[PDB]
């Protein structure tokens, strides 16, 4: 940048902090702390859309005009000082940041993958989840030097680039021409100076949740400075803006070059239309839940009732709160004891692959080591890992051969079902990790209480349990899952008659009492939710009607006179 | 004149070198030939791709290029650069033409252009590369078996000189950052230079690292031959256009590999050693008539011949090899659930079952072998291995194909992942925080022993085998036991005939289907579809008829004899 | 200061060099922070309302998301208070032990697992252990000779409360605890390092019966998977 574009920058962001962006400087103010970093959050698109150069010069030399901003956002911070009644009751903080956000939306800047060699050297935005977190630290960044003719102290910066280290110079920066080439070094000799920054890399990886991305991620490193750090932790959904920068090593004599590509951060944040608005009016009930019963499974001949139940499981759910402040859950659980061979499994699999976020298993194939958590160790150095319970987190996950597992992985699916949660308790990993998803499961089997291999506490655990010419003739025609992808996508973001037909259908299977019956804890009154919103979500409604609690009823009442009984 | 003349040569631009010459000649046959390419997608990938015909058309266009073969064989590296320096040149001087346009009613800055030449001739095998093909450029063709990953690459660095303020852009070797030892400019030798890593000659580029199979007879050429593998380095828009099992033809130059791997033992470390840069990469994804004109049992016997008997387990192999129709509607992605069939052998030792799967590896195009003792689960699914890459195992090395399992009875949790590619036709993985599917479109035929040892007994095939009915349900045959003419038809029927189900064969399967039902799994008949769509295959007809379902019923009579006894 | 100690210690901060790891992936760290300790102190209204049914209403809130086990959930508290260490210091009369263990029989789906998260929750130092990835340093003492002995989870727990969920599942990393249980102290003797380290905890423990549902004939020394030198 040359003199006229510093200078519209400087202006334009004076301007703007001097008319807005007052409270946050003086909440900064107000600070006890004097030598803590403290960011500025400032939208870019509204600052953008103040002065054109000014994002232009953004986009050509990103590191400068994030320091001209750091350097109004000191002036402004001390003219905001110097306006108040008393200037003694608050405190100059010099150590002021403006963290970008809120890029314009475009896929130049907003990033899903992991920026290339293209990209070096440009400020954008990515979006991924943490695997890994390493430990918050301290050490030097700037080194001071003397002169040995002037006696003029000066300083020396850390090249980033080369990981963090100084090389000797040969010039005096005097204000005064020296031809002096013999510096001293004053950084170990005395601690006058505090200047440390903080440092931590974490591990960002393509989210394969993602359209996107496709079946292979990639993995990124990302370097937090100052303020950043002990911002994150290991699992949680990133959107990091900041710079890609490459820091490499070169060749010696016995050691290998490495070159690597890192984004430095600035910022960071934790996380056909028309046709289906006319689908959906259409839908406003029975006829579209016979359309979307045959397209979400049209492999298979009849088991209506069983495409219903799939429909509410990816269907539901909402969460809730309770006035204990209880999370109440919203996925579903359908069970479904079929005979070996009658398509159950044919079900689960396709609607895992048609369903973006979504995963499955086969039972015994995948134990607790796959179902839940895992402590990957490595020396003294241990993570978290994710099994089929844990990455379905806002998904689904489907379990073939359910009752083939050991009583500790249906455990742990007991602990999944009942709390949306997993307790981490292996080697030095202890944690209470977030599992809030919905659980397909089909049993191999050996009345429908004695033929099921399951324990009546995990019969309990599901909303539904399902028992399971013109064959030759419908494969022979047989010899779309993107609409219904989309459609359940945008149908996943959508009263007292509901409680009534569902009470008194509770009431009627309570009466009669012989030697069997449950209390009900949730998975009746949620999946009353879920399947109440699923009658409606399917059609994109915003209330639960009669209709929609008569099918549920049906479902309910078919699926306790074949099935086990809850 | 000559803008990008630093883009392509480290050297000093000067009229009088013979670099122009050839320059002014690939640009003139670009500019007679620059509607037959399309602009937009040569400055987007930075690459062109021209075939090798066009350069040795011969005619006016070639007119200043009569040696180009010898020239790009001998000296590839030269030639190529000439070529990416004239094609820079058109394209520049097209795109200045429209900005002049443009400004009446001008720097155009053209990124570099990787000249690319494709379909190279002679093809030279594997096999015959020595060390003295090192400096020239080579074409060979094989099938991938490992793909690493993208990581960036610095190939030259800007320097600028503190005597006269040039800048040169100095390539690095294997990326070693070395420092230039004079000024290209024949006035000054300052031998003082300035590191420029923001500079636009500082070239940096994705970089990818695939290793070649040559394509190996698997009976003629093995006569105590191992196959040749080499290594191939991708670049820029080759980056990620194959993936381990395709058969790619890839055009390049041979140079020195300095690593070096290892170590050890003992020991497959070599400081000598070779690979190729690749310029460009290409992938595709008579007596056959006498044999089709009992050409089912002549195939069938003539499968293993020494083998004696097993007339239907040898019948059941011969409609695996061929396979049923792959009947993927890619317009509707309708899934072709599994067009391979999958075969069991029950048997007592001693009845050659390790040899039918020998066969069954020997005549296939694409066959894996995997005894059953030493097994590990990375022998059969996808290896990880991190610094990361994935590499092919057994259930992804045999796609497109057969893989043998010989006393599987044997093998524990590094055999229940081939459950799932007999199925799904994929493998799935999940190790160091790494989740993938990859693809296992395999054909597995497997055999193994019974549970006490000779079983004419009164007990059935799940209660004698030793083995669970997880897997049992998974195989379209299953049998009780108590070369290359063939393989090239097998081939050619595997690319030209895809078969269909006619309406008098499934007749047929409705007759038997409900005869057995009144005597009151699924994929049962399953497997007489896909058997006999594999039969009309083999009979190289694009329909199957009654003829061919009566001898997969008869086929599946016998599988369902030996059971349910 | 002994592992376990809560010390008040004043000192400078200075930049750490050794340095650590390694590796993986990736707990090393170039950039670090240590202090210069200059002295070291080592120690060793709301209430008047709940003392004034406060029984139940501390069992009952324990675990507000377990139903039933009214009785599991009395012993809990009981174990959480605990009995009186009755050290004579000037008699050196051992104190026997001052606090109880607990063990939940039950099938799965009952809540064992929760009760003892609850267990390590309410309490002021909770330790929560899973009984299938095990390892005899997760629970006794870690000998790391280059000596220094680390705190395991049977250590860790001093003073508090340490919940083993499954540990029908563990195998010889399980039997330092009956050792801990009795003497409060765990038997260290490896690499010809001999010596006894304090764990004064209380453990509170749940396991899965033998041939699952048991409401049959067999008692409890019968039915669960665990023999009498633990019962
Ligand atoms: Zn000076
Ligand atoms: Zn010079």
């Amino acid at each position: 940048m040359n003199s006229d574009q510093v200078t519209l920058v400087g202006q334009v962001f004076e301007s703007y902090v001097s008319e807005y962006h007052k409270n946050d400087i003086l909440l900064i103010l107000k600070e006890r702390d004097e030598d803590a970093h403290y960011p500025v959050v400032v939208n870019a698109m509204t600052l953008f859309e103040t002065n054109m150069e000014i994002g232009e010069y953004f986009n050509m030399f990103p590191s400068e005009v994030l320091t001209i901003f750091d350097s109004a956002l000191r002036r402004s911070a001390l003219t905001i000082l110097q306006s108040l009644s008393q200037p003694e009751a608050v405190s100059m903080k010099q150590n002021l940041h403006a963290r970008i956000s809120g890029l314009p939306v475009c896929p130049e800047l907003v990033r899903e993958h992991i920026p290339k060699t293209k990209d070096v050297g440009h400020f954008l935005s990515v979006t991924g989840t943490v695997i890994r977190t390493s430990l918050v630290k301290v050490l030097e960044f700037e080194r001071d030097y003397m002169c040995n003719k002037c006696k003029h102290v000066f300083v020396i910066k850390a090249d980033f680039e080369q990981y963090y280290t100084f090389c000797r110079p040969s010039s005096c920066p005097s204000l005064e021409s020296c031809d002096s080439s013999k510096f001293t070094c004053l950084s170990g000799l005395s601690s006058s100076p505090t200047r440390c920054r903080d440092y931590q890399e974490i591990k960002i990886q393509e989210q394969v949740q993602r359209l996107s991305v496709g079946s292979i991620p990639r993995s990124m490193k990302v370097i937090l400075e100052d303020d950043l750090v002990d911002s994150c932790k290991s699992g949680d959904d990133l959107t990091i803006y900041g710079i890609v920068m490459q820091r490499w090593k070169p060749f010696q004599q016995d050691v290998r070059c490495e070159v690597e590509i890192v984004l430095k951060a600035n910022y960071i944040q934790v996380n056909v239309q028309k046709e289906f608005e006319d689908f959906w009016e259409y839908y406003k009930p029975f006829a579209g839940r016979n359309v979307i019963l045959a397209s979400l499974c049209p492999q298979v001949f009849g088991m209506y009732l069983v495409k219903l139940a799939v429909a509410m499981v990816l269907a539901g759910g909402i969460q809730r709160t309770d006035a204990t402040g209880t999370r109440v859950r919203g996925e579903s659980h359908l069970l479904l004891v079929g005979d070996p061979g009658t398509g159950k499994s044919q079900f689960l699999k396709y609607a895992a692959k048609i369903t973006p976020r979504s995963v499955l298993t086969t039972g015994i194939g995948s134990t607790s080591a796959g179902l839940t958590v895992t402590a990957v160790k490595d020396s003294g150095e241990w993570n978290l890992e994710a099994g089929a319970l844990v990455l379905a987190d806002a998904g689904l996950c489907c379990i073939d051969e359910f009752n083939s597992l050991k009583e500790h992985d249906r455990t742990s699916i007991h602990e999944a079902m009942e709390q949306q949660t997993i307790s981490v308790a292996k080697a030095g990993l202890v944690c209470k990790l977030n599992t809030r998803t919905t659980i397909l499961a089909a049993t191999n089997p050996k009345s429908v209480s004695v033929n099921i291999a399951l324990g009546s506490p995990l019969l309990s655990r599901f909303d539904l349990i399902l028992v399971l010419r013109i064959i030759s003739s419908f494969i022979l025609e047989n010899k779309s899952m993107e609409k219904m992808k989309t459609y359940f996508c945008l149908i996943r973001n959508l009263s007292d008659v509901g409680n009534q037909v569902l009470l008194r259908y509770y009431q009627m299977q309570r009466q009669s009492d012989c030697r069997n019956a449950a209390r009900t804890t949730i998975r009746l009154l949620e999946s009353l939710i879920r399947l109440a919103e699923a009658h409606a979500r399917l059609m994109f409604r915003d209330t639960v009607t009669l209709e929609d609690a008569i099918t549920v009823v049906s479902v309910m009442e078919s699926s306790m006179q074949g099935g086990a009984l809850l | 004149p000559y803008k990008g003349w630093k883009l392509y040569f480290s050297e000093v631009y000067s009229d009088s070198s013979p670099l122009i010459e050839k320059i002014q000649a690939f640009e003139k046959f670009f500019t007679r030939h620059i509607d037959l390419y399309d602009k937009d997608e040569i400055e987007r990938k930075g690459s062109i791709l021209v075939d090798f015909k066009e350069l040795t058309e011969g005619g006016e266009v070639t007119n200043l290029i009569p040696d180009i073969a010898t020239e790009l064989r001998d000296a590839p590296e030269k030639t190529l650069a000439c070529m990416g320096l004239a094609i820079h040149q058109v394209l520049t001087k097209d795109l200045e033409r429209h900005a002049a346009e443009l400004q009446a009613q001008t720097m155009v800055n053209v990124p570099h252009i990787h000249a690319r030449v494709y379909n190279y001739e002679p093809l030279t095998q594997l096999k015959n590369v020595r060390a003295n093909y090192y400096g020239k450029y080579i074409a060979l063709r094989g099938t991938v078996v490992r793909v690493s990953n993208i990581k960036p690459l610095c190939t030259k660095m800007a320097f600028l000189c503190a005597a006269c303020g040039e800048i040169q852009s100095f390539p690095l070797p294997d990326g070693k950052y070395s420092l230039p030892t004079k000024c290209p400019v024949p006035v000054c030798r300052g031998r003082s230079f300035t590191a420029l890593r923001s500079s636009p000659l500082t070239v940096t580029m994705d970089w990818q690292s695939i290793k070649i199979q040559e394509l190996m007879s698997d009976d003629q050429r093995e006569a105590g031959r191992i196959p040749r593998t080499i290594e191939c380095e991708l670049v820029h828009d080759l980056v990620d256009s194959c993936v381990p099992g395709d058969t790619v033809t890839i055009t390049g130059i041979v140079k020195v590999s300095n690593a070096e791997e290892g170590s050890r033992n003992k020991n497959d470390k070599c400081m000598f050693l070779l690979y190729i840069e690749a310029n460009s990469i290409s992938n595709s994804k008579y007596a056959i008539q006498e044999i089709q004109a009992n050409l089912f049992k002549l195939i069938v016997n003539s499968l293993c011949p020494v083998i004696f008997g097993h007339e239907l387990v040898k019948a059941g192999l011969a409609l695996a090899l061929f396979g049923g129709s792959q009947k993927y509607a890619d317009d509707k992605n309708r899934i072709p659930i599994r067009g391979d069939p999958h075969i069991l052998v029950v048997g007592d030792p001693g009845l050659g079952k390790s040899q039918m799967l020998q066969a069954a590896c020997n005549v296939a195009p694409r066959g894996v072998y995997v005894c059953g003792n030493t097994t590990t689960t990375s022998g059969l699914t996808v290896t990880l291995s991190k610094d990361f890459a994935l590499e092919a195992g057994a259930l992804v090395l045999g796609d497109q194909g057969i893989c043998g399992i010989d006393e599987f009875d044997k093998m524990g949790n590094q055999h229940q992942a081939l459950l799932e590619a007999m199925e799904q036709q994929s493998i799935s993985l999940a190790k160091a925080g790494v989740v993938c599917s990859l693809p296992a479109r395999t054909s597995i035929i497997a055999a193994a022993n019974p549970v006490g040892g000779h079983y004419n007994k009164a007990k059935t095939v799940s209660e004698n085998l030793k083995m669970g009915s997880a897997l049992l349900s998974r195989f379209d045959l299953v049998f009780i036991l108590l070369h290359q003419l063939l393989r090239k038809y097998i081939g050619y029927a595997r690319q030209y005939v895809y078969p269909r189900l006619s309406t008098e064969a499934a007749r047929v399967l409705q007759d038997f289907y409900l005869e057995l039902r009144k005597q009151s799994t699924t994929r049962q008949l399953e497997s007489l579809i896909r058997l006999t769509e594999a039969r009309a295959r083999l009979e190289l007809r694009e329909e199957a008829t009654k003829e061919d379902a009566e001898d997969i019923v008869e086929i599946m009579k016998y599988s369902m004899l030996g059971t349910y006894s």
